[PDB]
RNA sequence: AGACAACACUGACUAGGAUAGCUGGUUUUCUGCGAAACCUAUAAUAGUAGGCAAUUUAAGUAACAUCUUAGUAGGUACAGA
RNA sequence: AUUUUAUCGGUGAGUAUGUAGACUCGGAAUGACAAAGAUGAAUCUUGAAUAAUCAGACAUAGAAUGAUAAGGUUGUAUGUCAAAAGGGAAACAGCCCAGAACAAGAGUUAAGGUUCCAAAAUUAUUAUUAAGUGAAAUAAAGAAAGUUUUUAUAUAAGUCGACAAGAAGAUGGGCUUGGAAGCAGCCAUAAUUUAAAGAUCUCGUAACAGAGCACUUGUUAAAUCUUAAAAGCAU
RNA sequence: AACAAAGCACUUUGCAAAAAGACGAUAAGUCUAAGUAUUGAGUGUGAUUUCUGCCCGAUGCCGGCUGGUUAACGAAUUUUCUAAAUUGAAAAAAAAUUUGGUUUCAGAGGAACCCCCGGUUAAUGGCGGCCGGUCCUAAGGUAGCGAAAUGCCUUGGCCGUUAAAUGCGGUCUUGCAUGAAUGAUGUAACGAUACAACAGCUGUCUCUAUGAUUGACUCAGUGAAAUUGGAA
RNA sequence: CAGUCGCGUAAGCGGGGCAUAGGAUCACAAGAUACAAAAAGGAAAGAUCUUGGAUUUUUGGAAAAGCUACGCUAGGGAUAACAGGCUAAUUUGCGCAAGAGUGUACAAAAUGAGUGCGCGGUUUGGCACCUCGGCUUGACUAAUCCUCAUGGAUGCAGAAACUAUGUAGGGUACGACUGUUCGUCGAUUAAAAAGUUACAUGAGCUGGGUUAAAUACGUCGUGAGACAGUAUGGUUUCUAUCUUCUAGAGGGAAUUAGAAUAUAAUAAGGAUUAACCUUUGUACGAAAGGAACAUGGGGUACUAUUGU
């Protein structure tokens, strides 16, 4: 399939669910792994649609057209969102398929980029993509430390320090 | 909703002072129990577990004394006075990172 | 149910442990349904 | 025209003979204890029955509640791929 | 017939990255069961006698559903109300305290408060804010010579600002075009000489010319006085 | 605009003891009627002009076989229990047969309705698709009418009427969902029916004003009512 | 445990199937038991055990179709339609951010794809706390149609218009069509803008729409009847107790013994429009066209002013 159209059945209805909320110190998906720069969702955990991620991709291509770059996607739309009619009454079963979506935890990377381009030219492409995506986004470089929840592990900070009851 | 539960998002300096003293009072109950048993050379699993994964008021940060974790909030924090029976239940530790 | 009602309510089978460790039993007593 | 048949007519008036799982009402004081809005069944779903169970006060208690110590069942949060 | 791929699909490998109601190799707390001991307000069981109740509501946490709307609908855990007065939340069924047998007391306290309405501090310490922001129901993204702090950094080897002058030559680079001379577009953009000067960043010409910039020197001049970022509180 | 109506049409009624129809806890009997097929009753339509098409398959009704079916009746069958007798058994013994009583089974033949055949549309009712061709039906809406009292789309198109027309009139129609005695269609005459237009007329309006009487208001006489938890 | 069968050297296993998805009584029918036998001997009809036939599928187990707008009674607001409340998906309601692109050139004069962050409570909806239009007369909001001040405008010469910032004092009319709010159109105008208020206002009016009984048409239904259909017609009650309000009074308390007359500060309301000429054919402009500022347009009286 694709990162926007999975090889799943639209008839099997999926429960709403919730995005992951790491409460045990997990940094899963909070670092740049493939590209040199990344786009991080820094505010809150959300469920992004496939039409919003497609527009974000078009915005990065429209701004970087005519140049050499490699765009990576770290999210996959594998969550079916079934919307019942707004004009319908409550009950009478679950709604029909509307669109695909993906659940993203806080401080996770959405897009990564690698190419022979200038940093400022990539900051603008991610700035525009962030403007059109739901929530607040941030520019990240490869090598930056991971994030535990909403706290960055900077200046020798470790996960065991965040778990230690004594922190004063 | 139309039913008003007027609960301010933050606490007053008077509610905070009492919170510090309630956390301080609980520490004295545990220390009094731990010291009384140590004189006899005894131990209780509940006490050994409290002194291992719970700090003292003097070791807590203000954010941990007046707020709690709430996954539904913007910044994953919430007024501790919004917890049920918050003046008679223990609450000192939140998930790491928040 | 759904657009077409389908009453689906089974009788509980109540499987699992009926006696825990170091619990006294006599002949015939069920200890575990599985 | 379901029109008229003497206040009444999709069937008058009068005397005799009803029911109502529904609504309303049910009158002095003091004292002791003190619920439920759940399950199952029902021609049921405004009802009812049996349980859980409120009460009375006798007969029992190796009763019941809680903690401690040791032991057991089971896979949630989390974490992981 | 023929070979070749930093193109598509497929297979193999990866102790690679992510994803989770019907994945759980790892794995809590809680809750559940039973044993002994201890404690306690008889709260338990049985016998006999014998009811009411069977739209519940809200809060908190976590879900399904809805539209991650509803004082919505529906489970689970806990409590209150229901059937609970009293103090706090301006007023208040459900929230925070606390369970009213009747009086007395500058009595002792809970939550909550202490300038006045109104019982009690105009009580002490260190900072921030100048907006009545706020002060018992947080409007957002965002903008910005508001202010404070911290962390880097520049400065008599003159920071910062202003002012004065300079800012070359091969060369009008080649192509394209009616024209393309740094400045429509395409390709190249090792050099050379200078205190420095992009085969060119912004205006300008039909095309030249011309005015600025990057950059260079000088003058004025700061002895806690440059610039930037982050954070806090404000606009 | 509904009912009735004159007119029109269909069915029914032979009167010999009761014409049919209606009435009669149910009859005698009465009306019909001292009537007789040009009589009476029932049903639909609704004067008259011009007209009233196709389908008898379904439903209803009528008629019809030396037919089928066919309850009662009934040729032919059958059983339970018990009494007595016979046979049998004659061992601790049933069992079988006949008869009496008692109690069951049983159906060759044998009515109407029904099955079957035919008739009937001013009987209840029905009256097509697909692309000149083709499939289907008992038959496929004929004549006429047609944005209608019928029309969702829709304020259909065009013409006339208005300074301006979702109206009204005329006209064309592929009419969601017109239609021929549940009648079709067009005039005269009639209408406190409904709609539209013109002229005149007007306080309907522009835009109200003044005047009159009776109430309203005050004094005297008489003297209600719905309503009302309590009220600063 | 008893009874008696199978397999196995034996120990032993066997009361169907690896486990989890097939309803009674009653009546009826077939076998056994030896219980009772309505005077007695029998029997009939009963009792006990085994067994069989069930969309008893509303499956703890009735043999069961509709209309009512002619409707009735008991109840519920424990479940609807109007309004209010909560919500804000949606909207014919708006704002901000970013800027693909259009604008001969040039992002931001104008214009603004698909989007993101919000406000608001007008439309259509959700929930279930709770069972129309017109006329008359207002009040309020400001997201502004006109009038007043004003920034921007290679795209502001002038004029007119565009966009935007202030600003709600006043105004926003007349007619035809439609029951209409809405909408369409005619003709004027400086302009002929919106919204909230129980989509303000029926104990103030109207009753055309919706609209019970009557009736017809079409469609649907075997039919009685029905329809978000169409058509004609169809009883609109109330003497104001209280609050508020509009007017007018009786009494009173005033620096104070009480009066007559004339009255201030102060308070509450009221009045609230726009256009033309003159200037001037001046600025501007190739021309056409055409401002701003300022003065006057009260007088066939006074006065002022312009002509003769
Ligand atoms: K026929
Ligand atoms: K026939
Ligand atoms: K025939
Ligand atoms: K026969
Ligand atoms: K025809
Ligand atoms: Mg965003
Ligand atoms: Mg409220
Ligand atoms: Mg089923
Ligand atoms: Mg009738
Ligand atoms: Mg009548
Ligand atoms: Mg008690
Ligand atoms: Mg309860
Ligand atoms: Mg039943
Ligand atoms: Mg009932
Ligand atoms: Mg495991
Ligand atoms: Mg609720
Ligand atoms: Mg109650
Ligand atoms: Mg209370
Ligand atoms: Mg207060
Ligand atoms: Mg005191
Ligand atoms: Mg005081
Ligand atoms: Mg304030
Ligand atoms: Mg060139
Ligand atoms: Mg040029
Ligand atoms: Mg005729
Ligand atoms: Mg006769
Ligand atoms: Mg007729
Ligand atoms: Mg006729
Ligand atoms: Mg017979
Ligand atoms: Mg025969
Ligand atoms: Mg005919
Ligand atoms: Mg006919
Ligand atoms: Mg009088
Ligand atoms: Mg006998
Ligand atoms: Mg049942
Ligand atoms: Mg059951
Ligand atoms: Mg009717
Ligand atoms: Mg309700
Ligand atoms: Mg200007
Ligand atoms: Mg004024
Ligand atoms: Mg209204
Ligand atoms: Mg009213
Ligand atoms: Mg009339
Ligand atoms: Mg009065
Ligand atoms: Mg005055
Ligand atoms: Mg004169």
């Amino acid at each position: 399939g694709s990162w926007l159209e999975p090889n799943l059945n639209r008839k099997k209805k999926m429960m709403k669910g919730r995005p992951r909320v790491p409460t045990g110190g997990s940094t899963k998906g909070t670092t740049v792994v493939w590209g040199d720069y990344g786009l991080r969702m820094r505010d809150h955990h959300r469920r992004i649609s496939a039409q919003q991620l497609k527009l974000a991709e078009d915005t990065i291509k429209q701004r970087l057209r005519g140049q050499k770059y490699r765009l990576y996607k770290r999210v996959a739309c594998n969550v079916g969102v079934y919307v019942s009619g707004n004009e319908m009454r409550m009950g009478k079963g679950k709604g029909s398929f509307d669109h695909w979506a993906t659940r993203v935890a806080v401080n996770q990377i959405i897009f990564e980029i690698r190419g022979q381009l200038h940093e400022q030219v990539i900051r603008d492409a991610f700035r525009l993509a962030g403007h059109k995506l739901p929530g607040l986004y941030e520019f990240v470089k490869k090598g930056d430390p991971p994030v535990v929840g909403i706290t960055k592990l900077e200046d020798g900070l470790t996960v065991e320090d965040l778990k230690n009851p004594r922190k004063k | 909703g139309g039913l008003l539960w007027k609960i301010p998002w933050r606490m007053s300096k008077f509610q905070k002072l009492r919170q510090r003293r309630r956390l301080r009072a609980v520490d004295n109950v545990v220390a009094t129990i731990e010291n009384a048993l140590a004189k006899k050379g005894e131990t209780v699993k509940a006490v050994e577990r409290w002194r291992a994964e719970m700090p003292t008021e003097a070791e807590m940060l203000p954010k941990d004394k007046y707020t709690i974790f709430d996954r539904k909030e913007k910044r994953y924090r919430k007024g501790i006075h919004k917890l049920p029976k918050w003046t008679r239940v223990s609450q000192r530790v939140n998930p790491p990172g928040y | 149910g759904a657009y077409r009602l389908k009453p689906k309510r089974t009788i509980p089978k109540k499987l699992g442990a009926k006696k825990t460790g170091d619990q006294y039993v006599i002949p015939g007593n069920i200890i575990y349904k599985q």
